[PDB]
This record gives C-alpha cells, sequence and structure tokens, in this order.
C-alpha cells in the first residue's frame, strides 16, 4: 500500500538538500549545517541521538526506512484541504465544530478519547466554527 | 369494497414514497463515496501528525520541506 | 437466485455503510433500509421492519452474512407502476386534467402513506424540477415520471 511516487521524489530531494556535503551520507556535520540554516541549533546530543536512530551510516536507503512508514499514508495540503471540503458544499471554508467531531468520533475508523483531545486541545475553533484550512498548515508545519 | 379501496389507495401512495425514498438515497450515493474517502483521508492524517509532531526528524522534515 | 455480480454490488455497498457508522464488519439494523435504496429497489418502510429493520440507531448491528438474507427477503417486495401512480393521483384530481395543486401534492406525500418529512418533500420537488404555475398547479404525471426514471 503505497507509497507513491511523489512522496519518494519529495524524501530524495529533502535527503538531498540535508546532505551538504554531497556525499550521499548525512552526518552530524550535515545536520548541524542544516539546522543552523534554519534557526536554532539543537545540541550535539540530540544529533548524534537522532543519527543513532538509523541502524547504519545515513544513505538514503536508510533515510528512507526512518521515513517510510511514518509518512506512509500522509497526503498534501491540497489533498486533505479537499477532503474537508466535501463536507463543506458552500465552500465556507470551515465546518461546524459539532459536525466534524461527530464525524471524527462516531464514523469511519472512529477516534478515540485520547485521539479526540489531541485533535482539538490545540485546534483552531471559533464561534463553533473549525477552520479547517488552517488546521491543515498546523498538522504540515513546525 | 370500500375498506380494500382505502387500502390499496394507501399502499400505492406508500409505495410512490417508496420510490421516493429510493430516488433520494441513490441521488446522496456518489457523494457518501466521496465523502467516505475524504474523512478516511482527514482521520489518517490526523492520525500521522500526532505521532510525528515531537519526533525531530519529522520537525526538521516539515522546516525543509518549504524549501524545496 | 442472487446473481454474482449482484453479490459484488451489495458487499460494496455493505462496505460504505459499515464504514459510515464506525468500522467494525457490522451495518446498523436503522440503515438496512437505505442499503437496499442504494441497490436499485424501493422498499416501503413496512417492507425493511419486516426483515429485521429497526426504528432507530444502535438497537442492532448485522454482519454481511445476516444481511444477505434481509437484502434477498427485500428484493421481492410489492414495487409501484406508473399505472397504479396514476390512478392514486387521479383520485385527487379535481377536474381530471391532470393537474393537482402544489399544497394538494405536499398533503399525499407528507400528509398520507408512510408520511415523508417536509425536507425530503422539499428536495424532491426540487431536484425533480416540478414547477407550479401561477395558479399553483403541478402535472403530475410529469412528477411521477421523474421521480420513477431517477437521478440519472
Ligand atoms: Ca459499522
Ligand atoms: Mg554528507
Amino acid at each position: 500500500a503505497r507509497l507513491p511516487q511523489k512522496l519518494m521524489q519529495e524524501m530524495k530531494e529533502a535527503f538531498t538538500m540535508i546532505d551538504q556535503n554531497r556525499d550521499g551520507f548525512i552526518d552530524i556535520n550535515d545536520l548541524k549545517e542544516m539546522f543552523s540554516s534554519l534557526g536554532r541549533t539543537p545540541d550535539d546530543k540530540e544529533l548524534t541521538a537522532m543519527l543513532k536512530e538509523a541502524p547504519g551510516p545515513l544513505n538514503f536507503t536508510m533515510f528512507l526506512s526512518i521515513f517510510s512508514d511514518k509518512l506512509s499514508g500522509t497526503d498534501s495540503e491540497e489533498t486533505i484541504r479537499n477532503a474537508f471540503g466535501m463536507f463543506d458544499e458552500l465552500d465556507t471554508k470551515k465546518l461546524n465544530i459539532e459536525y466534524i467531531k461527530d464525524l471524527l468520533e462516531n464514523m469511519g475508523d472512529n477516534f478515540n478519547k485520547d485521539e479526540m483531545r489531541m485533535t482539538f486541545k490545540e485546534a483552531p475553533v471559533e464561534g463553533g466554527k473549525f477552520d479547517y484550512v488552517r488546521f491543515v498548515a498546523m498538522i504540515k508545519g513546525s | 369494497l370500500e375498506e380494500m379501496r382505502d387500502e390499496r389507495l394507501s399502499k400505492i401512495i406508500s409505495m410512490f414514497q417508496a420510490h421516493i425514498r429510493g430516488y433520494l438515497i441513490r441521488k446522496a450515493y456518489k457523494k457518501l463515496q466521496d465523502q467516505r474517502i475524504g474523512l478516511s483521508v482527514i482521520q489518517r492524517n490526523i492520525r500521522k501528525w500526532l505521532v510525528l509532531r515531537n519526533w525531530q526528524w519529522w520537525k526538521l522534515y516539515a522546516k525543509v520541506k518549504p524549501l524545496l | 437466485k442472487l446473481s454474482q455480480d449482484e453479490i459484488d454490488d451489495l458487499k460494496e455497498v455493505f462496505e460504505l455503510f459499515d464504514f459510515w457508522d464506525g468500522r467494525d464488519g457490522a451495518v446498523d439494523a436503522f440503515k438496512i433500509g437505505d442499503v437496499c435504496r442504494c441497490l436499485g429497489i424501493n422498499p416501503r418502510n413496512e417492507d425493511v421492519f419486516a426483515v429485521g429493520g429497526t426504528h432507530k440507531m444502535g438497537e442492532k448491528s448485522l454482519p454481511f452474512e445476516e444481511f444477505l438474507p434481509a437484502y434477498e427477503g427485500l428484493m421481492d417486495c410489492e414495487q409501484g407502476t406508473y399505472a397504479d401512480y396514476m390512478e392514486a393521483f387521479k383520485t385527487f384530481d379535481r377536474e381530471g386534467q391532470g393537474f393537482i395543486s402544489g399544497a394538494e401534492l405536499r398533503h399525499v406525500l407528507s400528509g398520507l402513506g408512510e408520511r415523508l418529512s417536509d425536507e425530503e418533500v422539499d428536495e424532491i420537488i426540487n431536484l425533480t424540477d416540478l414547477q407550479e404555475d401561477l395558479e399553483g398547479n403541478v402535472k403530475y404525471e410529469e412528477f411521477v415520471k421523474k421521480v420513477m426514471t431517477g437521478p440519472y
């Protein structure tokens, strides 16, 4: 079941950018380099620990093994927005809070009480309206 | 007799309402199928997010994705 | 009796409805009727009650193998004909010209038989694009044909 090609191309692109060496491996220097280009740079123990998650040297094939299962069934921001849009006929770009709660908890692959809690703790909701466009940005970002 | 006539009229109407109930549900079918995929996308992606939002590899990954 | 092509269809539809009440390999007995409607038959509510259909959500759930016999039991339900329908509406036709008033139409749909809700009436009238003339009259023959021929 997967993973789609586009996802492969993305991962390869990601791997390619992090490997500042063009070495074909990501090591601790590549990681420090990348993090420092983005903002705060985690301490060397955080970095080494990230690298430890890989059985061996961080080839692209090792990189794949680290990401594949966790990224397996994820979809683009666009796809997810349109998923939400299918419950938003008038294209208000919002969903009644009660409605998305009912869908998520009582239908499909029902969310349990903990899934519900973590889903909505920080969700953008106001005047009983769930901002799914903003929600989609959030689950893709940070 | 007249009881029978009234009963058959009532059944005939009921059948027509049955035809209407059918129409309505069938009209809604395609959307019901699309919404199923939709909600699957939503539940699946929210679930993926809950797992990888505190994972340092992912936080990196998601900061790199926009630069691609 | 039941065609393998037909059993396939029922599974497709059963799976959809299974998904919609919480995917577990079971459909709420409250939805027996709608599953069958999706399969192209037009059971009366009394028909679906007779086969084990329930009056509200969450009383009973059926796995596919208890469902098949319900669907089979419903396949032989009496279905209305165009001629039955014309005869029906003609009893409300005051001059036999083929018109009935929209208020009368709503009376038979929501006030008689297995009463429809106002929403359902509004909806069918909308979906069939049935108009009244300036005296609020409709041609029931048009309405009947459109309802019968279906959404596609
Ligand atoms: Ca179910
Ligand atoms: Mg390198």
